[PDB]
DNA sequence: GTTTTTAGTTTATTGGGCGCG
DNA sequence: CGCGCCCAGCTCCAGCTAATAAACTAAAAAC
C-alpha cells in the first residue's frame, strides 16, 4: 500500500504518460569540502571521508538503477572558485564540480581520485544559492518530475542570514526539496557556530515543509546504514480494469493490479566477439534439415497427434481456434476456502481486485462480497481472462482482510490437464521407517530450538525473526557489486559475495547456537550413510 | 525405454449387464476409460505403448490361434484411428456393434489370456522399461468350476511378475460386491509395503475408475533429486515432484509438404565477416552501464550466480500462521524422501513430518535448484496423507515446497480511500453467496484451449468434414445462476447502486 | 515515505 | 547418448476515436 | 457490429517510454 500523495496515473497505461511517461529527477549534491570537514576526533572518521562514502553510495546505486535521474555536483570550501555567480568577489570557493547529468562509472572515479579536501570554508547559504541556480538553469527543455539538493556539511563555519528569504522564495516557487546530511544526529558537545547554523537550517526546513521539514535532517551514519544495500527493483503494475459479474444482471467495476510476481533485471548479457567486443560481429543462422538441407520455402506448419503427423497452416489454426469473448472476470460460484488448498495455486502472478477508481457504489458493491465471504469462510471461482486473445483462465478471488485497503486476492487455479496423479508410499502407515519414541523427541527439541518467531508482551501475536519477504534478492546485489567492480578495477578478478549479504540470508546467530546442541543429538539417534 | 500398457477387457456376459439402468455397463465404462488414456497420453505427447486385448469373445485373434481372445490393438502409440475404432464400441449401440463383430459369452482360461499379453510385450521392437496389464472385469471367480484353469492361470500370472510384468485389477461393481481374496488375490501384483492396505474399492462411476487408472498408468517422475541439510553433517536424500504442470498447447513442428516428414532444426553461430562456425571460447559477455563497456568471461557470469552448492539448507521453524496465502509466487513442489540415496532418510524424514504436524510450523528453507544458481527461501509445508471413498490418494504424505517472494518480487498498491458496507449490504451479499453455493474439485474443468486444439486435430487426421466443437466449461451457467437467485440482485442493486449510476 | 537522495 | 522440463530470454503491443463494409 | 487505420501528451520539432503476455531459445536435469 502506497503513500495518498502517490498518484494513480503512475499505474495506467497510456502513451508516453502514466507508466509510460519517464519519471525523471533532478539532484544537486551540495557537498563541504572546508579545512574543518577534515577536522575529526581520533576514534571517528572525519565528516568528509563520511559525506565522501554517502555521496558514492548514492551514485553507486543510481548508475544501475533504471530512474534515469540526473545527478549534479557542488563543492564548496575549495581553494578554487568556479561558478556561473562568482562575478568579481562574490560566491567565493564554491566549484561546480559536475554539471546535470546522467550518472556514470567517470563520475565515480573521479568522486574517488579527484576531489580532495580543501583549505577554505564558504557559505553554506551561499553554495545553496548556487546549487539553486544549477537546477533553474539547467532543467531548462529537460522534463523533471522532481528537483532536490542535498547539502552535506559541519556546519562549522560562519555564514550570512541576509539570502534566506530569496533561498526559501526560490525553493517555494521551483518546488524543489531540499535535505541536509551532517556528521551528528538530529535531537551533545558540537559548537557554539554549529548551533547557531543548525537553528537556521531548521528554520529553512520548517519554513518549507514544516514539523515534518525536521524528519529531513540526516546523520552521515544513518545515511550509510541506508544506502550501503543496492536498489531494490520497483515497478508500478499497470491498472487494469474491467467488471466482476455474478450471472448476466449485477456487474461490478473493479480495477486489478499485479500484487506479487518473479521480479527479474531487464538488461542482460550481450554476446559479444572477443576480440571486437561487439554485438553485431555475432549471428546465429538456423538451418533445416531431414542431413539433406531444405529451404524456408518448402516448409509447412504441422502437430503431431500420438503417431499421426497432421499438417495445419497458421491460417486454417487461426479460424479453427477457440474464441473467447476478452477481458472476462466472472464468478462460477462459491465454496469453502478449505476446498481450495494453496498447493493447487498455479500461474505466474496474483492480482489484488479493487473497485474501479472513484467509484464509491462499486466499492460498497465489492466491500459487500469482501466481507460476505470473509464472514462465511468461502471463496470465489471465477474464470478470468486479461484481453481478447489471452487464454482464459479458472482461479480463486479471496477476501484480504486489513484495516487500510479491502480487496480480493485472484490467483489461478490448474486445469484438469495440469494435474499429475502420482501416488506415494504412506509414511504414517510404515513398518519400516516409524521413529522411535527418542528419536521423535530430539526432533521436537530441535524444532524448539530452532524457532523462527517470538511472542511479544503476551499479546499472543507472534514476532517474525526471519522475515525473509523483507530481504532484497541477493542475485541482483550479487550481479550489481560485481559489474561495478569490474568497471573500476577492469584487472581484479571478481570479488566475493559481501558479509552483509551473507548475512541477511542467514537467521538470527541466536537460532544457530540453539540448534546445535539439539542437532548434535540429531546425528547420534538418526543413522545416516550414503548408498 | 518407452513404458507398455495393455488393457485387458472381459467380455463374459455379466460386463454388459447395468447395475443400474441410468449407469454406465461395466463394458461400456471399461471402454470409455481406455478412450480417455488414449486421449489423455496425446494431449501429453506421450510416448508411451498402448494396447487393447478382449477375451470371453466368441472370435479370436492373435498370434498363436488361443480361442476367445480378441487382440483389437497391438502395443503400439495411440493415435486418431486406434480411438475412432474404439468409438464403434461405445454406449448401447457400439455394445451391439462389438457382441456381432466378435461374440460374447464364451468359455475362456486366464492362463492362455496372459500369455497372449506377455506376447505383445515380447513383440515389441523398442525396448521397454515398464510392463504393465490392466484387467477389467466384474467377475471376481472366473474358474470356481474349473481347479485346472485356476491352477494354470496363478503359475502363469506368477511367471508374468517374477519377469517384471505388473498385474493390476480394476475391478467393477458386482451385485454382493466383489471379493478379490477368492481369486485375484494371488493373481495382481502386489508391492511388498502395501500389505492389501492401498487397494482400491470396486470401481461403480467411471470417474473413479478413471482416475485408479490413470493412478496407475504413470509413473513418478522426480524433477531434481537434493540434499536436504539440517546442517553441514546432517544431510537426507529428498526427491523434488511437481504436483501441478502447466499444460499446454504443444508447439508446431516443420513439415516438407511434398514428403509429409518431420524436418530437424540445427542453430549455429558464426562471424558475420569471416563467417567461421564460433566456438564458446571466441565470444564474451557484456553489460553497459554507466557509459562504459563491462566485459565478463562465459564462466564469470556463472560463477557470478554462485552462492549455495545444490540443495536444501534448514534455516529452521516458522509457524504456518506467518505464511501469507496472498504471497503466492510461482507453483508449489513436492518433497519427498529418497531412501535409494541416503539410508536412514526416510525415518529422519518421518519424524520432522510428524513433528511439524503436531507443532503446526514449517521448516524453512534457503533453496538452490541446480549448480549457479542464487537461492530462494521456501517453506516446507507439512502435508498429512489422505484417501477418498474410493481409496485414491488424494493427498500425498510429505512437504509442500512454498517459494516465498523477495523485496522485489512484493509490489506496492495505489491509494484508495477505505469504503466499508452496511450489515444490511453484507446481508443481502451474504444470501448472493448462499445461493450460488458448489463443490469445487481441482480437477472440474478441462482447458479449452487444449481441447478445442485437439477436436481440431481430430477433424484432419481422420478426414472430417467439421471439427467437434468443445463445451466450455469455465463459463458460467448464466440462465441457471439467474433463475437460482431471483429477486436478490434487484434487492442487492437498491441496497448500493442510485437510480443515477 | 522516501525521498531525494533515499528514494 | 536420449528426452523432459525449466530457467531465462526476446518481441510485439499497448488506448481510443473515427470511418469503412 | 467488428475491423484496420492513425493520432495520442511533452520539450518551434521529432523522439521520448515501460509494463505485460506470448512466443521463443538455451540449458540443465532426469532417464
Amino acid at each position: 500500500m502506497h503513500h495518498h500523495h502517490h498518484h494513480h496515473h503512475h499505474h495506467e497505461n497510456l502513451y508516453f504518460q502514466g507508466v509510460r511517461s519517464g519519471n525523471k529527477a533532478a539532484v544537486v549534491l551540495c557537498m563541504d569540502v572546508g579545512f574543518t570537514m577534515s577536522n575529526s576526533i581520533p576514534g571517528i572518521e572525519s565528516p568528509f571521508e563520511q559525506a565522501k562514502k554517502v555521496i558514492t553510495m548514492f551514485v553507486q546505486r543510481q548508475v544501475f538503477a533504471e530512474n534515469k535521474d540526473e545527478i549534479a555536483l557542488v563543492l564548496f570550501g575549495t581553494d578554487g572558485t568556479d561558478n556561473p555567480l562568482s562575478g568579481g568577489d562574490q560566491y567565493q570557493n564554491i566549484t561546480v564540480h559536475r554539471h546535470l547529468m546522467l550518472p556514470d562509472f567517470d563520475l565515480l572515479e573521479d568522486i574517488e581520485s579527484k576531489i580532495q579536501p580543501g583549505s577554505q570554508q564558504a557559505d553554506f547559504l551561499d553554495a545553496l544559492i548556487v546549487s539553486m541556480d544549477v537546477i533553474q538553469h539547467e532543467t531548462i527543455g529537460k522534463k523533471f518530475e522532481k528537483r532536490h539538493i542535498e547539502i552535506f556539511t559541519d556546519l562549522s563555519s560562519r555564514f550570512s542570514k541576509s539570502q534566506l528569504d530569496i533561498i526559501i522564495h526560490s525553493l517555494k516557487k521551483c518546488d524543489i526539496s531540499l535535505q541536509f546530511f551532517l556528521p551528528f544526529s538530529l535531537g551533545k558537545g558540537i559548537t557554539e557556530q554549529q548551533k547557531e547554523g543548525l537553528e537556521i537550517v531548521k528554520m529553512v526546513m520548517i519554513s518549507l515543509e514544516g514539523e515534518d521539514g525536521l524528519d529531513e535532517i540526516y546523520s552521515f551514519s544513518e545515511s550509510l546504514r541506508k544506502l550501503c544495500v543496492f536498489k531494490k527493483i520497483e515497478r508500478h503494475s499497470i491498472h487494469w480494469p474491467c467488471r466482476l459479474t455474478i450471472g448476466s444482471n449485477l456487474s461490478i467495476r473493479i480495477a486489478a493490479y499485479k500484487s506479487i510476481l518473479q521480479e527479474r533485471v531487464k538488461k542482460t548479457w550481450t554476446v559479444v566477439d572477443a576480440k571486437t567486443l561487439k554485438k553485431e560481429d555475432i549471428q546465429k543462422e538456423t538451418v533445416y534439415c531431414l542431413e539433406t538441407e531444405v529451404l524456408k520455402e518448402d516448409i509447412i506448419q504441422g502437430f503431431r497427434y500420438g503417431s499421426d503427423i497432421v499438417p495445419f497452416s497458421k491460417v486454417d489454426e487461426e479460424q479453427m481456434k477457440y474464441k473467447s469473448e476478452g477481458k472476462c472476470f466472472s464468478v462460477l460460484g462459491f465454496c469453502k476456502s478449505s476446498q481450495v488448498q494453496r498447493r493447487f495455486f498455479m500461474g505466474n502472478q496474483v492480482l489484488k481486485v479493487f473497485a474501479a477508481r472513484d467509484d464509491e457504489a462499486a466499492a460498497v458493491a465489492l466491500s459487500s462480497l469482501i466481507h460476505a465471504l470473509d464472514d462465511l469462510d468461502m471463496v470465489a471461482i471465477v474464470r478470468y481472462a486479461y484481453d481478447k486473445r489471452a487464454n482464459p483462465q479458472v482461479g480463486v478471488a479471496f477476501p484480504h482482510i486489513k484495516h487500510n485497503y479491502e480487496c480480493l486476492v485472484y490467483v489461478q487455479l490448474p486445469f484438469m490437464e495440469d494435474l499429475r496423479q502420482y501416488m506415494f508410499s504412506s509414511l504414517k502407515n510404515s513398518k519400516k521407517y516409524a521413529p522411535t519414541e527418542a528419536q521423535l523427541n530430539a526432533v521436537d527439541a530441535l524444532i524448539d530450538s530452532m524457532s523462527l518467531a517470538k511472542k511479544d508482551e503476551k499479546t499472543d501475536t507472534l514476532e517474525d525473526l526471519f522475515p525473509t519477504t523483507k530481504i532484497p534478492n541477493p542475485r541482483f546485489q550479487r550481479l550489481f557489486q560485481c559489474l561495478l567492480h569490474r568497471a573500476l578495477h577492469p584487472r581484479e578478478p571478481l570479488p566475493p559475495i559481501q558479509q552483509h549479504i551473507w548475512n541477511m540470508l542467514n537467521p538470527p546467530a541466536e537460532v544457530t547456537t540453539k540448534s546445535q546442541i539439539p542437532l548434535s543429538k540429531i546425528k547420534t539417534l538418526f543413522p545416516l550413510i550414503e548408498a | 525405454g518407452r513404458d507398455s500398457l495393455i488393457f485387458l477387457v472381459d467380455a463374459s456376459k455379466a460386463m454388459f449387464e447395468s447395475q443400474s439402468e441410468d449407469e454406465l455397463t461395466p463394458f461400456d465404462m471399461s471402454i470409455q476409460c481406455i478412450q480417455s488414456v488414449y486421449i489423455s497420453k496425446i494431449i501429453s505427447s506421450d510416448r508411451d505403448l498402448l494396447a487393447v486385448v478382449f477375451y470371453g469373445t466368441e472370435k479370436d485373434k492373435n498370434s498363436v490361434n488361443f480361442k476367445n481372445i480378441y487382440v483389437l490393438q497391438e502395443l503400439d502409440n495411440p493415435g486418431a484411428k486406434r480411438i475412432l475404432e474404439l468409438d464403434q464400441f461405445k454406449g448401447q449401440q457400439g455394445q451391439k456393434r462389438f457382441q456381432d463383430m466378435m461374440g460374447h459369452g464364451s468359455d475362456y482360461s486366464l492362463s492362455e489370456v496372459l500369455w497372449v499379453c506377455a506376447n505383445l510385450f515380447s513383440d515389441v521392437q523398442f525396448k521397454m522399461s515398464h510392463k504393465r496389464i490392466m484387467l477389467f472385469t466384474n467377475e471376481d471367480n472366473p474358474h470356481g468350476n474349473d481347479s485346472a484353469k485356476a491352477s494354470r492361470a496363478r503359475t502363469k500370472a506368477g511367471d508374468l511378475r517374477d519377469t517384471g510384468i505388473f498385474l493390476d485389477l480394476m475391478h467393477l461393481k458386482k451385485p454382493g460386491g466383489f471379493d478379490i481374496s477368492l481369486f485375484y488375490r494371488d493373481i495382481i501384483s502386489i508391492a511388498e509395503d502395501e500389505d492389501l492396505r492401498v487397494h482400491f474399492e470396486e470401481s461403480s462411476k467411471l470417474e473413479d475408475l478413471l482416475r485408479k487408472v490413470r493412478a496407475k498408468e504413470t509413473r513418478k517422475r522426480a524433477l531434481s533429486r537434493l540434499k536436504l541439510k539440517l546442517n553441514k553433517d546432517i544431510v537426507i536424500s529428498v526427491g523434488i515432484y511437481n504436483l501441478v504442470q502447466k499444460a499446454l498447447k504443444p508447439p508446431p513442428i516443420k513439415l516438407y509438404r511434398e514428403t509429409n516428414e518431420p524436418v530437424k532444426t540445427k542453430t549455429r553461430t558464426f562471424n558475420t565477416s569471416t563467417g567461421g562456425l564460433l566456438l564458446p571460447s571466441d565470444t564474451k559477455r557484456s553489460q553497459i552501464y554507466g557509459s562504459r563497456q563491462i566485459i565478463l568471461e562465459k564462466e564469470e557470469t556463472e560463477e557470478l550466480k554462485r552462492f549455495d552448492d545444490p540443495g536444501l539448507m534448514l534455516m529452521g521453524f516458522k509457524p504456518l500462521v506467518l505464511l501469507k496465502k496472498h504471497h503466492y509466487l510461482r507453483p508449489s513442489l513436492f518433497v519427498y524422501p529418497e531412501e535409494s540415496l541416503v539410508i536412514g532418510s526416510s525415518t529422519l524424514f518421518s519424524a520432522l513430518l510428524i513433528k511439524c504436524l503436531e507443532k503446526e510450523v514449517a521448516a524453512l528453507c534457503r533453496y538452490t535448484p541446480r549448480r549457479n544458481i542464487p537461492p530462494y527461501f521456501v517453506a516446507l509445508v507439512p502435508q498429512e496423507e489422505e484417501l477418498d471413498d474410493q481409496k485414491i490418494q488424494v493427498t500425498p504424505p510429505g512437504f509442500q515446497l512454498v517459494f516465498l517472494p523477495f523485496a522485489d518480487d512484493k509490489r506496492k498498491m495505489p491509494f484508495t480511500e477505505k469504503i466499508m458496507a452496511t450489515p444490511e449490504q453484507v446481508g443481502k451479499m451474504k444470501a448472493i453467496v448462499e445461493k450460488l453455493r458448489f463443490t469445487y474439485r481441482s480437477d472440474s474443468f478441462e482447458n479449452p484451449v487444449l481441447q478445442q486444439h485437439f477436436r481440431n486435430l481430430e477433424a484432419l487426421a481422420l478426414d472430417l468434414m467439421e471439427p467437434e466443437q468443445a463445451v466450455d466449461l469455465t463459463l458460467p451457467k448464466v440462465e441457471a445462476m439467474n433463475k437460482r437467485l431471483g429477486s436478490l440482485v434487484d434487492e442487492f442493486k437498491e441496497l448500493v447502486y442510485p437510480p443515477d449510476y | 515515505k522516501p525521498r531525494g537522495l533515499f528514494s
